[PDB]
């Protein structure tokens, strides 16, 4: 599995596997209005297993 | 999704009813099929030709 | 209502009120050379408009 960014509707969506399931989740970001640590934030409300999330 | 991927909770709802979905609540996966427009005759000066015709 | 999804109105409204913060900081970019000369030629003025008051 990979992580893959695509363009829907002039919005990306980025597809990455959550861990304590199994299953990919897509997750809609905002370009201007959201930022790097509301991502990570929807990603770990997304699953409670994501305790340690980084980005560099 | 269609495809099968989980539909994060931040998507808006606009977003979600531009296609099909499934929604499960407890084991039982309803396919839900939203009533969707055209996207073939969807270019926007028509469909903004379709609003001044109505109004 | 299914225009303003599809053509994602609501990012063009954040980006023209981001044009409009970036060309406001960039007029404030080319004026603080200028206060710089400007509140000394105002000190340099009124200390001799006191001069004549005094006198
Ligand atoms: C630049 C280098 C420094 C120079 C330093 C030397 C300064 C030399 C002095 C120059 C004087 C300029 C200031 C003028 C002060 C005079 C005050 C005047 O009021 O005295 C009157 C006496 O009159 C004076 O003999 C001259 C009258 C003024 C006519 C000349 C005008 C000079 C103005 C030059 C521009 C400078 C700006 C003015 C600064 C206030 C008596 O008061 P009063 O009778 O009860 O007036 C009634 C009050 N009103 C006006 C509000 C109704």
């Amino acid at each position: 599995d990979d992580v893959t960014v695509v363009y829907q509707n002039g919005l990306p969506v980025i597809s990455v596997r959550l861990p304590s399931r199994r299953e990919r989740c897509q997750f809609t970001l905002k370009p201007i209005s959201d930022s790097v640590g509301v991502f990570l934030r929807q990603l770990q409300e997304e699953d409670r297993g994501i305790d340690r999330v980084a980005i560099y | 999704s269609p495809d099968g991927v989980r539909v994060a909770a931040s998507t808006g709802i606009d977003l979600l009813l531009l296609d099909d979905f499934k929604l499960v609540i407890n084991d039982l996966t309803y396919h839900v099929r939203p009533p969707k427009r055209d996207l073939l005759s969807h270019e926007n000066a028509a469909t903004l030709n379709d609003v001044k015709t109505l109004v | 209502q299914q225009l303003y999804t599809t053509l994602c109105i609501e990012q063009h409204q954040l980006n023209k009120e981001r044009e409009l913060i970036e060309r406001l900081e960039d007029l404030k970019e080319q004026l603080a050379p200028l206060e710089k000369v400007r509140i000394e030629i105002s000190r340099k003025a009124e200390k001799r408009t006191t001069l004549v008051l005094w006198g």
